[PDB]
RNA sequence: UGAGCCCGGGUCGAACGGCCUCUAGUGCAGAUCUUGGUGGUAGUAGCAAAU
RNA sequence: GGGACCGAGGACCGCGCUCUGCAAGGAUGCUGGCGUAAUGGUCACCAGCGACCCGUCUUGAAACACGGACCAAGGAGUCAA
RNA sequence: GAGACCGAUAGCGCACAAGUAGAGUGAUCGAAAGAUGAAAAGCACUUUGAAAAGAGGGUUAAAUAGCACGUGAAAUUGUUGAAAGGGAAGCGCUUGUGACCAGACUUGCGCCCGGCGGAUCAUCCGGUGUUCUCACCGGUGCACUCCGCCGGGCUCAGGCCAG
C-alpha cells in the first residue's frame, strides 16, 4: 500500500475456510407459520416469506393481522409449526427486492444542542409502508380462506401448566 | 469608577433577563455537581460537552458563539480534577453586536 | 489502526497473591511469600484446604509477559529523551512518567508523547487544563 | 464521587479541650459516653447528681463489678458506679464550652453535645503508674428547620 | 576489531544501554535506527552503518558510516538529504544503502516511515490544539497549597458567615429594602420594626 | 510463578535513584534472645512496702 | 442428525484431492452491542464445599517435652596464618 | 593530617551535667539522655478558671513546626461510619449482596477536485562549511515537479464482548 510497514506486524497465514451456503432445516419452507421466541416481538405468530443467507429468515406478520412488519429474524430463534398458508398471488419480485441486505441495514449548533437528549422516534418510511402493503394484500386474502387462521396469527403463543415442549409438536 | 466602566461597558442600561448555559470540561464526570451549579442560578440549563468518549471535542469559543446565537447571556464551564469540581470559568456573552465579554476564572477548593 | 500492536489474548493463571502461611494471625509476618521449611507443615506437604505454593507452572505466556491489559509494555521515563527512545516502538510500549519527575517536566513529556504517539499511564498527576 | 459529611459551621459549634488531666481514663470514658448526645442542662444536672450520689453512670466496657442498684434501671444495665472526680472534671469542661459559646454569641439554652471523646495521656514516669486522659468535646446548637414557601407556577 | 568491540559493549559496559525489566534492552545512542541494543543495530559495533534522522527545521537526512572514516570521529557521518516525496525518499534509501546489510535497509525505511508519520501527526495535533485553545498548566505547588489551606481556615473564622448574613438581613429590614407590607416577614413582626 | 518492582492520592522538607563492576558489620518468628515501647489480667486483687 | 469444550500458528514452500479451487502443514465470514459505564479492584458480610498451632526435640511412628502476651530496632559459619 | 569505618539500641561507658546521676561498709560497679524555626519573630491582647489546661486573636512560607517542639511506623487506644455475632475465631476454592474507588481503540491514513503559500522545482545568480561532493544561507520566480494549508466529495482501516 502507501506505507512501508513501520513495525514487525506480520501478515497472517492463508486461511483455508471457504464460505459455503447455509442449508436450512426441512421445516423452514416459505409460507410456514413461525413463532418468534426473542426480541420485542417475542411470542408472536408470523409467516415466513423467504429464507436468506447465513441463518437469517425474511418474515412478515402480516402487519394488518398481528403487527409485525417486514423483518429479519434468526432461524435458531424461531419455532417452526406445521401450518402453511398458500403463497399464490404474492409478488415474488417484491420479495426479491426486500431480500437485498441494504434494504434493512440502511459539528454545528444543532449537533451540540441535542446532546444528552433522547432522539425522537423516526416515523416509518413511505417506501417501507408501500412495500408492506404490496406483499400483505395477497397474503391476507389467502389467510382469510382458511378458517380460524387469521385469529391464530393474531394471538400470542404462551406456555401453560403441564405444557412439556419436549413432547409437544408444532 | 470611570476607568472600570470604560474598560467593561457591558458589565457596568439595565441587564436583561439572564439565561445561563452550564457545561463541564471535555469528557467530564461531574454531571451531578454541574447540575447543582445549574440549580444555583435560575434560568440555567446543563448540557454535557462531549456526548460520548470518542465524539467531537468542542472548544469554549465554539460554545460561546453557539449560545450567543441561540439567545443566552452567559456561559459557565466547570473544570474537574479527581472527579471533583476545581475551576469555575464565567464567560459573559452579552447581547446584540457587542463581542463576548470578560472571562473570569475562579478556583473551587472545598 | 491507532491502538496497541495485535497480540494474543492475555491469560493469567492466577490473580490472587501467594500469602505467607500464618500471616493472617501474626502482625509481625508480612504477606510476602516465604517457603515453609518444616517437615510437617501442611502447606509444604501440600494437603488440601491449605494455601498453594508458587511454582513455575503458574508462569505466564512469553508472548504476553510484562504486558499491561491494554497490550503495551511499561517503560519508565524520566525526561523527554527517554520518550524519544519509543519512536520506533509506539505500539509495543507505553510511557510511565516516574514519581520523581517534576510538574513542568511532565508537561514536556506529555506533549512529546502525544506527538510521537505513545501512551502515558500517568497523564493527569500534577497537571490541569487551562482554557 | 462521594463527599464526606461536612462539619457544622464554626458559628454554630463551640469547642473545649482538656489535655493531660489527672483522672482515670476508664472512668472518664464511661462518664463521657453517658452524657453523649444530650442537652447541656441535662448533662450538668446529671453530673451534679453523680457527685451527690443520686444518679449513677453505666459501666459498659470498663465494668468492674462494684455497684448494682436501682439506679441502673434508668439505663438497663446491672453495673453502675459513682465517679466523683470524673464528673467534676467533665463539669468544668462543659462550663468552659458554655463560656466559649457565650463569648461567640450562641443560644445557651439550646446547646447539645454533638461530639465527646476521651483519649489516653502519656503515662506519668514515677512500679506503679497512673492513667491520665485527654478530653475533647464540641458543643453545637440544635438544628433549626425553617418553613419552605410554596413553589410558583410559571 | 569490530567483534572485539561488540563483546566489550554487550557484556562489560556501554554508556548508551538502558536495561529494562521487561525483557528488552534499549540503546540511547542518537545514531541508532532502532532503539534496541542488539548486534545488528549497535552503531559502535558496526563499522558500516546507516541512520535516518530529522532536523529541527523539518528536513529528514540519511547518515552513512564507513570503515575509512572510523579513526576520525568528527567525520563519521555522511549526511544526505532525503526527498520530501515519500516514494523518492524510499528509493533514495535503496540506491544509497546499496550493498549494505538488508537489516540496515529495512530498518532505515521503517525509520523514514515513522518520521514522516509523526510529522503528519504533529501537524494534526497542533491544528486541533489551536482550535481547542486549551493548554496543560501545572497544578498548585505543595507550598502554595498549604498556604491557602491555612489562610482559608483563618478567613472562614473571620468571616462568621451566619452572623454576617443575619446582620445584613435585619439591616435591610430596617431601611425598608423590602418596601411597605413586606412579603419576607409576617405582619405582626413588621409592626415590631416600627 | 516468587523474593520483590513501578505508578496514582495524602503527608513531607533536602537530598536520592537505574546500569555495569568492587566491597561487606548485608535479608529473621522463634534463641525461658537483648534494649525500648505497649496490652489482657483489671479499675481486679487490696490500701502491706514504694509513691 | 443433536450437544458440549477448544481455535494453538501467522507471507509462500509439504502431502494430497472430487483440480477455473478444496474440509489438503492449527477460524474465517456476516451481523450486533460497548462510555452518567463495558469491565475490573479492595473491603465488610452471607452462602456451598474444604481445612488440627507453628518451631524444636525423641521415636518406626504418633503421643509427651521445651519455646511462643504483642510490636519496633538489634541479632548468630566471620577474619588471619 | 587522613579513611571503600560507625552514624545516636550504632560508634569509646560518655556527640549532652559522664566516670556524671546512682548503688555498695568498702574494694569496686556504673547508666539514661542529640534535631523548633532561616530568624524567637518563643503566642501581645480579649476571655473561661487554680492548670505542665482551653476558646478567640496574633507570629511565621508552615504552628496538625508552640521549648510535650524535623519526619512521626507498628503494637496499643478513643470517637464516628458500615456489616456481622444461637457453645471459638482466623484460612482455601467459588459466587452473590452492599459500600467506596478506577475508567475501555492514543480512537486515522489514503485518493480526487479547486484555490493559496512554500521549496529538496529552474541545466537562474551570489556566498559559506566541508568527509571535495555533499550540505547550509541570501536573492530571483512558478514552465514543470514535489510538499504543506484551506473548502468540498470519497475510500478503507481499526479495541473488547456476543449471536
Ligand atoms: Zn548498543
Amino acid at each position: 500500500q502507501k506505507w512501508y510497514p513501520a513495525e514487525d506486524e506480520a501478515q497472517p497465514k492463508k486461511v483455508r475456510k471457504a464460505v459455503r451456503p447455509w442449508t436450512p432445516r426441512k421445516s423452514l419452507q416459505p409460507g410456514t407459520v413461525l413463532i418468534l421466541l426473542a426480541g420485542r416481538f417475542r411470542g408472536k405468530r408470523v409467516v415466513l416469506l423467504k429464507c436468506l443467507d447465513q441463518g437469517v429468515l425474511l418474515v412478515t406478520g402480516p402487519f394488518k393481522i398481528n403487527g409485525v412488519p417486514l423483518r429479519r429474524v434468526n432461524a435458531r430463534y424461531v419455532i417452526a409449526t406445521s401450518v402453511k398458508v398458500d403463497l399464490t398471488g404474492v409478488d415474488q419480485a417484491k420479495i426479491d427486492e426486500v431480500a437485498q441486505p441494504k434494504y434493512f441495514t440502511a459539528a454545528s449548533e444543532e449537533a451540540f444542542f441535542k446532546q444528552g437528549e433522547k432522539p425522537q422516534k423516526k416515523p416509518v418510511s413511505s417506501t417501507r409502508a408501500a412495500d408492506q402493503k404490496a406483499i400483505d394484500k395477497a397474503l391476507i386474502a389467502n389467510i382469510k380462506k382458511v378458517d380460524m387462521l387469521a385469529s391464530y396469527l393474531a394471538s400470542s403463543f404462551s406456555l401453560r401448566k403441564g405444557d412439556k415442549p419436549h413432547l409437544m409438536k408444532f | 469608577p470611570d476607568s472600570l466602566t470604560s474598560q467593561f461597558p457591558n458589565l457596568f442600561e439595565p441587564p436583561p433577563v439572564p439565561k445561563i448555559l452550564v457545561t463541564t470540561g471535555i469528557n467530564g464526570t461531574i454531571h451531578k455537581e454541574a447540575e447543582e451549579i445549574a440549580s444555583i442560578f435560575p434560568n440555567a440549563t446543563y448540557i454535557r460537552r462531549t456526548a460520548h468518549r470518542y465524539a467531537y471535542k468542542y472548544s469554549v469559543r465554539e460554545i460561546a458563539k453557539f449560545a450567543k446565537n441561540r439567545g443566552y447571556t452567559a456561559l459557565l464551564v466547570v473544570q474537574e480534577d479527581q472527579k471533583r469540581p476545581s475551576r469555575l470559568v464565567v464567560v459573559h456573552l452579552n447581547g446584540e453586536g457587542v463581542p463576548p465579554g470578560p472571562t473570569l476564572t475562579y478556583t473551587i477548593r472545598n | 489502526m491507532v491502538a496497541a500492536k495485535k497480540h494474543v489474548p492475555i491469560v493469567k493463571k492466577r490473580t490472587k497473591r501467594f500469602m505467607r502461611h500464618q500471616s493472617d494471625r501474626f502482625k509481625c509476618l508480612d504477606s510476602a511469600w516465604r517457603k515453609p521449611k518444616g517437615i510437617d507443615n501442611r502447606v509444604r506437604r501440600r494437603f488440601k484446604g491449605n494455601l498453594a505454593m508458587p511454582s513455575i507452572g503458574y508462569g505466564s505466556n512469553k508472548k504476553t509477559k510484562h504486558m499491561m491489559p491494554s497490550g503495551h509494555k511499561a517503560f519508565l521515563v524520566h525526561n523527554v529523551k527517554d520518550v524519544e527512545l519509543l519512536l520506533m516502538h509506539n505500539r509495543t510500549y507505553a510511557a510511565e512518567i516516574a514519581h520523581n519527575v517534576s510538574s513542568r517536566k511532565r508537561i514536556d513529556i506529555i506533549t512529546r508523547a502525544k506527538q510521537l504517539g505513545v501512551k502515558v499511564t500517568n497523564a493527569k498527576a500534577k497537571v490541569t487544563t487551562e482554557v | 464521587v462521594r463527599y464526606a459529611a461536612t462539619e457544622i459551621a464554626p458559628t454554630k459549634s463551640a469547642r473545649a479541650r482538656g489535655s493531660y488531666l489527672r483522672v482515670s481514663f476508664k472512668n472518664t470514658r464511661e462518664t463521657a459516653q453517658a452524657i453523649n448526645g444530650w442537652k447541656l442542662q441535662r448533662a450538668l444536672t446529671f453530673l451534679q447528681n453523680v457527685i451527690d450520689k443520686k444518679e449513677a453512670v453505666p459501666m459498659r466496657r470498663y465494668a468492674g463489678s462494684t455497684g448494682r442498684t436501682a439506679q441502673g434501671k434508668q439505663w438497663g444495665v446491672s453495673r453502675a458506679r459513682w465517679p466523683v472526680k470524673s464528673a467534676q472534671f467533665l463539669i468544668g469542661l462543659l462550663k468552659n464550652a458554655e463560656a466559649n459559646a457565650d463569648a461567640k454569641g450562641l443560644d445557651t439554652g439550646n446547646l447539645i453535645i454533638k461530639h465527646i471523646q476521651v483519649n489516653q495521656a502519656p503515662k506519668q514516669r514515677r512500679p506503679y503508674m497512673s492513667n491520665p486522659c485527654h478530653i475533647e468535646l464540641i458543643l453545637t446548637e440544635a438544628e433549626e428547620t425553617v418553613q419552605k414557601s410554596e413553589a410558583v407556577v410559571r | 576489531s569490530d567483534e572485539i568491540v561488540w563483546q566489550i559493549i554487550n557484556q562489560q559496559f556501554c554508556a548508551f544501554k538502558l536495561k529494562t525489566t521487561k525483557g528488552q534492552n534499549f540503546c540511547r545512542n542518537e545514531y541508532s535506527v532502532s532503539g534496541l541494543c542488539n548486534r545488528q543495530s549497535c552503531p559502535l559495533a558496526n563499522s558500516r552503518y546507516a541512520t535516518v534522522r530529522q532536523s529541527p527545521k523539518g528536513t529528514i537526512y540519511l547518515y552513512i558510516k564507513t570503515i575509512e572514516r572510523s579513526h576520525m570521529p568528527s567525520k563519521w557521518w555522511e549526511k544526505i538529504k532525503l526527498s520530501q516525496n515519500y516514494q523518492k525518499a524510499l528509493e533514495q534509501i535503496d540506491q544509497r544503502l546499496q550493498f549494505f546489510p538488508k537489516f540496515l535497509i529495512h530498518k532505515c525505511k521503517q525509520r523514514l516511515t515513522r518520521l514522516v508519520q509523526v510529522a503528519i501527526r504533529m501537524r494534526r495535533i497542533a491544528a486541533e490544539e489551536a482550535r481547542l485553545g486549551e493548554k496543560l498548566v501545572p497544578k498548585m505547588a505543595p507550598k502554595i497549597k498549604k498556604r491557602e489551606e491555612a489562610r482559608e481556615r483563618k478567613a472562614l473564622a473571620a468571616a462568621k458567615l451566619e452572623r454576617t448574613i443575619e446582620r445584613e438581613l435585619l439591616d435591610r429590614l430596617r431601611q425598608g429594602a423590602y418596601g411597605d407590607q413586606p412579603l419576607n416577614c409576617n405582619p405582626q413582626i413588621w409592626k415590631k420594626v416600627l
